[PDB]
RNA sequence: UGAUAUUGAAUGUUGGUACAGCUUGUACAGGAUAGGUAGGAGCCUUGGAAACCGGAGCGCCAGCUUCGGUGGAGGCAUCGGU
């Protein structure tokens, strides 16, 4: 049982993951996009994004939190649907915070597509 | 109580003309075993079951039983019992019978005419067979094709009820979904030899 | 059309329940322009409605396009490699377009001998909402609400 | 036997009426329904597994409303998936999402 | 590779056996969560009835369970019906 949380969304051209843990990292719960059914093109769409973030924030309000530190990471555009998802099932989000991974110049990327 | 084997069959053989139905099966029924008997039409699942209740007798091996075990058999040919239920009335303790009838949703039975007892719908003849079975309070319980004309109701029942069962039930079954809810082993009889599977009938089939 | 949008037709109201709907209807059973033919269907149908039921026919006709008429339909559109079914919100003009033609059509398609009692049943179900038009009705808005996510795209 | 019967049945273009238990085998081969419910026998244009699990349409003249707004929220949400929070179109639509949401609550 | 002898000690976990305690028991109707059998018209009661509250387990979502705090005279039945 605890109150303060980070919800950690990772929203991919994808999928949409949304876990919740503790202030520690602990995970509380989880939710994404294939986990509700959501198939192919379905889970990447915003409308999947908001499915995750209830379903992911019914399971951690068991455990009774109440405020919500939110992390967003990757380029997908689940990012805003999680939100307002997470404000809607009650839990009031103090703050956003862009977390992507950006190198400073690392690793060799993958060859662009010739689609 | 136990998981003491209570039903152990040794090389039974059973031949019908030239037909051979049962060729040297060996197995145990023990206390608390959910067995499956699964099989194709006409492979002998009745034949074997009848064998083990003892309405056959086998043309070789033996059949270790409890002298006194009490062996309920809900068999096939249902007509039968079932128009012996007013001679069961007077052999079988109304009380417990009727309490189950309600159950499996068979209601007021005793109102019931010898002319609509003679009509009755064959999911009727099942449920009446199903309650009569049960009150005569079985050690051990042989179901040949149930959940057959069962509906949604009579088949929450029988689940229901064999789980609370303390003795070891046989289920001779093709429906899929009743095995997969009853039985934690798989007889399959192919051939005229006996294969074991353990855990439900889905499962088996992989 | 390109140009935009055009004047739509009015019609009278029906002599004898004094209601454009109903004068609607007797269009959408009309064959040939044999306008005779579907008036007479109607007024009988809405006899065996008042007989059967005893309510007023109209109340139970009124009643009866409620449970049919869609609020939301979907609209086919090609993204790239496969096509989406795209929810819209249906004009309410729409939706009473769309309701007398489902009853009418499906009503065609009942067992009974002759139009007006097949009318007069379909209507009925629709009454109750539990006939083939009702169920073509849950069909779009099932459709509709599977593909909520696509509701984005739009012309 | 059964998967026989149950291929040759699917193809079968007369009528077929069935009786069965078997839910499985009745919602692969019946698309429509008699029902024999309450001493009456009445006629449904669906198939087995549907009726089973239908829901009561005692509020069937208010989910109209919630799946026209709900479509409305859809159609915001979407298209705020794809703007920049710095795009002063973002404001309207936000408003219209709040104000939306709160509709949404008063039909529930 | 296993059993066993050489081959001991302590702890923890998990099954079986015997005993004891805590207790546990919902078809429908019926007043409602009715385990079976037996006696049964008195039993309990400042040695705290009912009722209020808090705690806890179970639960078929009806509810029963007991540690308790307020509370102070009833509460329960065979009769009745089901
Ligand atoms: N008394 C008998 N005399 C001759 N042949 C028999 C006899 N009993 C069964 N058979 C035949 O031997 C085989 C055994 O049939 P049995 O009734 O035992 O099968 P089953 O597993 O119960 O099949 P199903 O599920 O179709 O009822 C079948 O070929 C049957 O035709």
């Amino acid at each position: 049982n605890i109150e303060s949380g980070i919800a950690h969304i990772r929203s991919t051209f994808n999928n949409t993951i949304v876990t919740i843990t503790d202030t520690h990292g602990n995970a509380i719960s989880w939710s994404s996009a294939g986990a509700l059914g959501f198939r192919g093109s379905r889970k990447s769409t915003p409308f999947a994004a908001q499915m995750a973030a209830e379903t992911a924030a019914k399971g951690s309000i068991e455990h009774g939190l109440k405020t919500l530190e939110v992390t967003v990471k990757g380029p997908g555009s689940g990012r805003e649907a999680a939100i307002r998802a997470l404000q809607a099932a009650g839990l009031e989000v103090t703050a956003i915070r862009d977390v992507t991974p950006v190198p400073h110049n690392g690793c060799r990327p993958p060859k662009r597509r010739r689609v | 109580k136990n998981q003491r084997t209570i039903v152990k069959v040794s090389g039974l053989e059973k031949s019908f003309h030239l037909r051979k139905v049962l060729q040297n099966l060996h197995f145990e029924i023990k206390n608390g075993d959910r067995i499956g008997l699964v099989g194709y039409n006409g492979t002998g699942k009745t034949t074997l079951a009848n064998i083990i209740f003892g309405k056959i007798t086998p043309d070789n091996g033996l059949i270790e039983k409890s002298r006194d075990l009490r062996m309920g058999y809900l068999s096939q040919s249902i007509d039968y019992e079932v128009s012996h239920f007013q001679q069961s009335i007077a052999e079988v303790e109304e009380h417990e019978l009727f309490q189950h009838a309600s159950s499996l949703g068979l209601n007021k039975v005793f109102d019931w005419s010898e002319d609509r007892l003679t009509h009755l719908s064959g999911g009727e003849k099942l449920k009446l067979a199903l309650s009569m079975v049960w009150a005569t309070k079985p050690d051990f319980l042989i179901l040949d094709q149930p959940t057959n004309h069962l509906d949604f109701t009579g088949i929450n029942w029988l689940v229901s009820e064999l789980e609370k069962f303390h003795g070891p039930v046989l289920i001779i079954s093709h429906d899929r979904h009743f095995l997969d809810k009853t039985v934690n082993r798989i007889f399959e009889l192919e051939e005229s030899r006996i294969q074991f599977f353990n855990g439900n009938y889905s499962d088996y089939r992989i | 059309p390109r140009k935009g949008p055009v004047a739509k037709r009015d019609v009278l109201p029906d002599p004898i329940y004094n209601s454009k709907l109903v004068s609607r209807l007797i269009n959408k059973m009309m064959i040939d322009g044999k306008k005779g033919k579907s008036q007479t269907i109607l007024y009988k149908s809405f006899d065996i409605i008042k007989e059967r039921t005893g309510n007023d026919a109209m109340e139970v006709f009124e009643q009866a396009l409620k449970n049919i008429m869609p609020v939301l339909e979907v609209k086919a559109r090609r993204v790239g490699g496969a096509n989406y079914q795209v929810p819209v919100e249906v004009r309410p003009e729409r939706r009473t377009t769309l309701g007398l033609r489902w009853l009418v059509n499906y009503a065609r398609l009942r067992g009974e001998k002759t139009m007006e009692e097949r009318l007069a049943n379909e209507i009925l179900d629709a009454a109750n909402n539990t006939g083939a038009a009702v169920k073509k009705r849950e069909d779009t808005h099932k459709m509709a609400e599977a593909n909520k996510a696509f509701a984005h795209y739009r012309w | 036997s059964r998967e026989q019967l149950e291929q040759t049945l699917s193809e079968f273009t007369g009528t077929i009426i069935t009786v069965s238990h078997d839910h499985y085998f009745l919602n692969k081969l019946c698309d429509r329904l008699l029902v024999f419910e309450n001493q009456q026998i009445k006629r449904f244009e669906m198939k087995p597994q549907e009726y089973l699990n239908k829901d009561v349409k005692s509020g069937d003249r208010s989910e109209e409303a919630m799946l026209i707004i709900e479509n409305k929220i859809a159609l915001i949400l979407g298209e705020l998936s794809l703007i920049d929070q710095n795009n002063p179109k973002y404001y309207r639509l936000d408003e219209e999402f709040n104000e939306l949401l709160k509709q949404k609550r008063n039909l529930k």
